[PDB]
């Protein structure tokens, strides 16, 4: 009776994808042929006659080496075939290609498949969306097609996992060019919107994990148990359960914002959790530590508003509300004035499955924090900076202009975005 | 499905692209016969990007040769990988040029350009969807030259909206081994930088400067330096055959690679190169690839970056290799040396893995930068231009075969322009 | 205007120097582990329905391509098919047990 | 059923058609003695459109061959299948004409025409349905151009509602070996172009630099040269003889190439037809056959379609395939070569499909094309009879055996108003 929709576009988006079908199918039961060796899986499962499951997900790229490995590896036969949209010539790290020049090809067919997924739901829940700044199919194809979904579907609830450019490092040039004309287009197409900077996760792993050499498989199988714990209550049930419309409506207090930031814990290797007893007043320290955030901004700069919490395994509401109580009189955290009681708490009974050659261990209880957090515009002003000194001189501009976009929309996003700087600063001041 | 069109411009290009075509034929695993023997499956499912289909499952290359005289043609179809091509690739001219750029751009020019037209349209109308084109040639001759600058001035008008790689063998001042080549290098980059989307600057010094420091071959003939070129221009387009975590076309790099439109002068460069002695001693790590190429010895070029900015940065790495150490290394190198990087782009670096590594080694790396310090090698054919053109060297044999003398002055007017452009950013 | 006569002698050593280098093919009929393209055969034209062997060595190449990484190579070749290698149940599924292990179990006034 | 009577004229008639009978019986598995020798039983149900029937299970061609001298007729009955041949269909002269159109049409071919329409009168009531008449002739000499064309107006008026095709050999410019041909080819063309209903231009331009560039031979003998244009003799009428898809005969062609009464003359062309280095090389599918089929170089005629447009095409394929690719492949070159094409009618194709090929062979084609480019050939020839005629030479052969001097001027008018209807759709 509740159904989700995937989504996952880049070649980021199908590598954590398979990571997190991985994930799903060992979580559920679920052989590589698709067909069990009772009834958590109608959300993310259709049925066959036959006994078979078909994943509601839809795989979409411009390049077909990256489609390729999943029509030969292991879950060749589990996927439906159309559900892998592969195009002929790829953007190349350009928005403007894949915004009006390349999009437009495959606009047609991907808008068709998901009405197919669409018909068999008979009442959806939401569709997650998997998306990277960087690259020119994750930013550009990504743009018109919310700009098209907001038309197509009304009101339904489409959450986004953003992947952040990072700030010190970086895979391409010109992804500051990509990572802002797609602000403006997800201001007014997206509800929540999830995000990550790579080096974070690669200080986790670095650190926590005890593992010196990791690769992005590792970061993707903890980028799924942070996927998972949200459906974990729509699959799961609990003491008390939490669904997409109930989180996003508490933790964004205007339209502008819909930032947060999540934080998964414990991580921590087979060997160290056999030393530490993981409490559950134990884990929600780990939340706000300023080492152990998957966002590589400290919100000791910022001011909270707005709490999210997504407790797994075997918890009790008690020594839930007793850490909430303790941290609340702990005075390095710092909320805001106007929202005395910025907490929302999710439960749910089942511990967190893992996978065999993974990182992590078996664990009795976790939780996942999603916190916004004035913090952001920090690392906003940055990445601005960043912009407009490579604007300064029209550094790579000749490629954008010369796919069709006018070259007014470079400043129409900055204008833009210097009113939502200016309107994060006047939300954190105090009355 | 995407395919590239192979070129070859006089005896330096056919030269380099024969030892080219033997390097991933053994990459590929192709007998000199044309039969696939190959030991994986991971072998097959791209080759349609460099060859066709035949009856009874032979695989032909998607080049066509170019040349003026005969002599090298015999010597290419009789040599070991020889067989392979296709004898109506083979394109040949009765009357050569003689290292003269104008035999080749005006008058014998238009005789031969009609057979090479109709032979590359014949076999870029099977493509199901072009990706681009490859050029080789050399200026210091103008049979490959004075060709390859006309060739490339018509297709493009036929082919707007493709991307041309090419490779340049600049003249070296030490390697001078034409009188005539300051006029044959300078009046076909006025060609070039107006119309071509890559180049790539080989330097025969820096290709001896390898073999003398790095390799210690006692005699390193024209296969070891062709063996030399074609590491680098095999591993720069492997995304396109080879998947990996993080795959980048050529299209991607060169996106990035140039932030104007006549900034396409790059530095290619290859890390693993090693002795006999030192093999052994050696080890193989991640920061060992970084340390060994940006090592100002290691360039195919004749000018030390040193003196110059890094304007972009590129690195494609081969191999399975964990990739913290590669986002690790590269912000040691770039943070270490503040002053040899451009201040108005950060994060001047493009990356790329590729997964299957080179035959016979675990990694490999190659890197494309591009940089002011290629203002040294055109200020330098451009002054010894002027040096000859003053008291008017070799007139007669230029303009009395139908060109007006203005032309020669625009030339250097334009390239006077190109070094006053690439000074700006220094 | 050339000369024909010698055009056409430069031609002759041309193709009698082609022949002499010429190579013939091993005969080894490799062929693509991908798709080949079959033309389905008449319903009633009999001399499309014959009786003919069929080779079984692309059968078995076939049924080996059609297959999985695991039991294509004893050892991973590429960093992508690292997801799913490895598959076993370090313990037993033991769903059936409600106590440790919950569900979602429909009831009979939702369906 | 349906069967069609050869009819063989001159010299050039009896060494085309020796060499066509032995594609025809090679083709339907007969042996030189004359009893089938084959594997399979298909080629004995359309067996009767080319063979008669005889005793003890004997089949004989039913061709009739005329020719003045008798010298040639020993090389054909000396040759490999001459056993094969009827002796009473061998009809001779005692007094040949010596490349003279005036004696073989008025003073000796007046007599040979009584015997010849007995023989064939003998063969087209033997049967039960008569499809249609075929002759091969060359309008380089008067044996098989001045009999010929006298022996089209005896059986137009015998048989009227019947087709007649005729493969004429047209004279060339450069393998001018008469000189009194332009004389030959007028008087010939003004007599065939209103009493015929198929035309076919061969020429041995087109047939000698074909063995040359595309077929890479070095002793292009006439057994060749024969052997070409029989595979497009052959090729034209599978249909007839083996089952298909989409079979078309002889009318069905003749109804859609044929839009206007004076507009009948054809381009050959075969397609599969390959040197013997590039055999292996090359990949045998459709868009090969499209491909080579299209080009200048593959017309059996001395015409350029560049310089003109294409009124009406056909194509004839032979073996199994699939359709789809065949019209697709029709409707691409349709799309993109829309200047060479007419608009007045779109889809000016015409598709036959038969799935058997010839051996040897797993896959073949046959062109055949009206196009705009064929008008000259015909002013190339006018105005060499208008430079002789001029001076009134080469008349004491002609006016002396009973011709006047206005035939030429009515030969020449119907000529002039024939290119200039022709011109009209340019
Ligand atoms: N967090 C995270 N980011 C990734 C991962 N893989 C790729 N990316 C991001 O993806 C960006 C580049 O885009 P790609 O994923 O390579 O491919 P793409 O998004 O389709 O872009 P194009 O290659 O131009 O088509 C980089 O800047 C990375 O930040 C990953 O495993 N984890
Ligand atoms: N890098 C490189 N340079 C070469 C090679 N062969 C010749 N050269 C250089 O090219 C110059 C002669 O080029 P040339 O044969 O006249 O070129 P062409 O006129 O296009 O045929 C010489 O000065 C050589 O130094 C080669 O294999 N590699
Ligand atoms: N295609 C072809 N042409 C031929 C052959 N034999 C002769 N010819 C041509 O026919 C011309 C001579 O014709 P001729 O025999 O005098 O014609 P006739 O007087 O009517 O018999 C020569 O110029 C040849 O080019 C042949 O076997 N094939
Ligand atoms: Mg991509």
């Amino acid at each position: 009776m509740r159904e989700c929709i995937s989504i996952h576009v880049g070649q980021a988006g199908v590598q954590i994808g398979n990571a997190c079908w991985e994930l799903y199918c060992l979580e559920h039961g679920i052989q590589p042929d698709g067909q069990m060796p009772d009834d958590s899986f109608n959300t993310f499962f259709s049925e066959t006659g036959a006994g078979k499951h078909v994943p509601r997900a839809v795989f979409v790229d411009l390049e077909p080496t990256v489609i390729d490995e999943v029509r030969t590896g292991t879950y060749r036969q589990l996927f439906h075939p159309e559900q892998l949209i592969t195009g002929k010539e790829d953007a190349a790290n350009n928005y403007a290609r894949g915004h009006y020049t390349i999009g437009k090809e495959i606009i047609d067919l991907v808008l068709d498949r998901i009405r197919k997924l669409a018909d068999q739901c008979t009442g959806l829940q939401g569709f997650l969306v998997f998306h990277s700044f960087g690259g020119g199919t994750g930013s550009g194809f990504t743009s018109l097609l919310m700009e098209r979904l907001s038309v197509d579907y009304g009101k339904k609830s489409k959450l986004e996992f953003s992947i952040y450019p990072a700030p010190q490092v970086s895979t391409a040039v010109v992804e500051p060019y990509n990572s802002i004309l797609t602000t403006h287009t997800t201001l007014e197409h997206s509800d929540c919107a999830f995000m990550v900077d790579n080096e974070a996760i690669y200080d986790i792993c670095r650190r926590n994990l005890d593992i010196e050499r990791p690769t992005y498989t590792n970061l993707n199988r903890l980028i799924g148990q942070i996927v998972s714990s949200i459906t974990a209550s729509l699959r799961f049930d609990g003491a008390l359960n939490v669904d997409l419309t109930e989180f996003q409506t508490n933790l964004v207090p205007y339209p502008r914002i819909h930032f947060p930031l999540a934080t998964y814990a414990p991580v921590i290797s087979a060997e160290k959790a056999y030393h530490e007893q993981l409490s559950v007043a134990e884990i929600t320290n780990a939340c706000f530590e300023p080492a152990n955030q998957m966002v590589k901004c400290d919100p000791r700069h910022g001011k909270y508003m707005a709490c999210c919490l997504l407790y797994r395994g075997d918890v009790v509401p008690k020594d839930v509300n007793a850490a909430i109580a303790t941290i609340k009189t702990k005075r390095t955290i710092q909320f805001v004035d106007w929202c005395p009681t910025g907490f929302k708490v999710g439960i749910n009974y089942q511990p967190p499955t893992v996978v065999p050659g993974g990182d992590l261990a078996k664990v009795q209880r976790a939780v996942c924090m999603l916190s916004n957090t004035t913090a952001i515009a920090e690392a906003w002003a940055r990445l601005d900076h960043k912009f407009d000194l490579m604007y300064a001189k029209r550094a790579f501009v000749h490629w954008y202009v010369g796919e069709g976009m006018e070259e007014g929309e470079f400043s129409e996003a900055r204008e833009d975005m210097a009113a939502l700087e200016k309107d994060y600063e006047e939300v954190g001041v105090d009355s | 499905m995407r395919e590239i069109v192979h070129l070859q411009a006089g005896q330096c290009g056919n030269q380099i692209g024969a030892k080219f075509w033997e390097v991933i034929s053994d990459e590929h695993g192709i007998d000199p016969t044309g039969t696939y023997h190959g030991d994986s499956d991971l072998q097959l499912e791209r080759i349609n990007v460099y060859y066709n289909e035949a009856t009874g499952g032979k695989y032909v290359p998607r080049a066509v040769l170019v040349d003026l005289e005969p002599g090298t043609m015999d010597s290419v179809r009789s040599g070991p990988f020889g067989q392979i091509f296709r004898p109506d690739n083979f394109v040949f001219g009765q009357s050569g040029a003689g290292n003269n750029w104008a035999k080749g751009h005006y008058t014998e020019g238009a005789e031969l350009v009609d057979s090479v037209l109709d032979v590359v349209r014949k076999e870029a109308e099977s493509c199901d969807c072009l990706q681009g084109f490859q050029l080789t040639h050399s200026l210091g001759g103008g049979t490959g030259s004075g060709m390859g600058t006309l060739l490339i001035s018509k297709i493009r008008e036929e082919y707007p909206d493709r991307i041309m790689n090419t490779f340049s063998v600049v003249p070296s001042p030490k390697v001078s081994d034409t009188v005539v080549e300051p006029y044959n290098a300078t009046l076909s980059v006025h060609q070039l930088v107006e119309n071509t989307d890559e180049t790539y600057c080989i330097d025969n010094e820096a290709l001896y400067d390898i073999c003398f420091r790095t390799l210690k071959l006692t005699t390193p003939t024209y296969g070891d330096l062709n063996h030399l070129v074609s590491a680098t221009m095999s591993g720069v387009t492997t995304c396109l055959r080879f998947p990996g975590q993080l795959n980048a076309d050529l299209r991607k790099l060169a996106v990035n690679m140039v932030p104007f439109p006549r900034l396409h002068f790059f530095m290619p460069g290859f890390a693993p190169l090693t002795s006999r002695g030192s093999q052994q001693y050696r080890a193989l790590t991640v920061p060992e690839l970084t340390q060994q190429m940006f090592d100002a010895k290691n360039m195919m070029a004749a000018c030390d970056p040193r003196h110059g900015r890094y304007l972009t940065v590129a690195a494609v790495f081969r191999g399975r290799m964990s990739m913290k150490e590669v986002d690790e290394q590269m912000l040691n190198v770039q943070n270490k040396n503040s002053s040899y990087f451009v201040e108005w782009i950060p994060n001047n670096v493009k990356t790329a893995v590729c997964d299957i590594p080179p035959r016979g080694l675990k990694m490999s790396a190659t890197f494309i930068g591009n940089s002011t310090a290629i203002q040294e090698l055109f200020k330098r054919i451009s002054e010894q231009f002027t040096a000859m053109f003053r008291r008017k060297a070799f007139l007669h044999w230029y303009t009395g075969e139908g060109m007006d003398e203005m032309e020669f002055t625009e030339a250097e007017s334009n390239m006077n322009d190109l070094v006053s452009e690439y000074q700006q950013y220094q | 205007i050339p000369d024909e006569v010698h055009q056409n002698q430069i031609l002759r050593e041309l193709y009698l120097k082609e022949l002499r280098t010429q190579k013939l093919y091993t005969q080894y009929h490799v062929n693509p582990l991908r798709k080949i393209h079959t033309v389905t055969r008449k319903p009633m034209s009999w001399h499309d329905n014959l009786e003919e062997p069929a080779d079984a060595r692309f059968l078995n190449l076939i049924h080996h391509a059609a297959q999985g990484p695991r039991k294509k190579y004893p050892e991973t070749q590429t960093e992508n098919q690292e997801v799913g290698w490895d598959l076993e149940p370090l313990i037993n599924p033991e769903r059936h047990d409600r106590r440790l292990n919950h569900f979602r179990v429909c009831s009979d006034i939702t369906l």
